[PDB]
């Protein structure tokens, strides 16, 4: 349960931690966050680590130092980093904390920016610079695709789950698969 | 008259308004200056959703007001 973990360090608020952790049980949420008061409530938390759609670079020392990255190969830790922006897909997505028609903006930009950061780190764990590009344009709204982030994550979860299984097997929520 | 339109962030893009510019007429320039098509764009003020058949008269958005954007996209 490497993601409880993470969480851990992440959301202050134990309201809140408390609400990402139980929803690491169940495969649907009832609770959603697509509310106004909900995401700026997200923005307040998750603004320190965001610098637009990427992680700040603080953040980004502090979450390669984590127990979860720290002294992995370049690799694992870009194939545990996408499994992360999967994770934040799913939570943005219809079946979490999203809706049909809509998402918690933060945590779109929070998936995004740990997509991106495992490109950084090592690129070959897309297999394609164009599937890496359309994951990007999926959670922005870019060049008119389809942004539905229950899509999204199974497009993820797929490609984790043959291209490096073990990692998704053990840095993916059991419920989830 | 300048609005300014506030991102979740805390990015803020201004536009040349009128009050008499409905909705649609708003988002269409901010998609003119920053891309974001308007069926992306939840536009608030004052803890009201800015619905598209309106003016910023209708809201009492006046000159320099200060609007919140937050994307809509789909889950």
């Amino acid at each position: 349960n490497f993601v409880s973990g993470i969480l851990d360090i992440l959301i202050s608020d134990n309201e809140l931690k408390e609400r990402f952790i139980e929803a690491l049980n169940s495969n649907k949420s009832d609770y959603k966050m697509i509310a106004d008061d909900q995401q700026r409530k997200l923005a307040c938390v998750w603004n320190p680590f965001l610098d637009g759609w990427e992680l700040n670079a603080q953040h980004v020392d502090m979450i390669m130092g984590s127990h979860v990255l720290k002294d992995m190969p370049l690799r694992k830790q870009a194939e545990i980093l996408f499994c992360l922006g999967g994770v934040f897909c799913k939570y943005s997505s219809s079946d979490m904390f999203g809706t049909e028609y809509d998402s918690p903006e933060i945590l779109r930009r929070y998936a995004n920016g740990l997509i991106e950061q495992a490109y950084k780190t090592d690129p070959q764990v897309f297999g394609s610079v164009y599937y890496y590009n359309d994951i990007l344009d999926r959670l922005q709204g870019r060049n008119n695709v389809f942004t539905c982030t229950a899509v999204l994550t199974d497009m993820l979860t797929e490609h984790a789950k043959e291209s490096f299984p073990e990692i998704f097997s053990l840095y993916y929520p059991v419920a989830w698969r | 008259m300048q609005i300014f339109v506030k991102t979740l962030t805390g990015k803020t893009i201004t536009l040349e308004v009128e009050p008499s510019d409905t909705i649609e007429n708003v988002k269409a320039k901010i998609q003119d200056k920053e891309g974001i098509p308007p069926d992306q764009q939840r536009l608030i003020f004052a803890g009201k959703q800015l619905e598209d058949g309106r003016t910023l008269s209708d809201y009492n958005i006046q000159k320099e007001s200060t609007l919140h954007l937050v994307l809509r996209l789909r889950g």
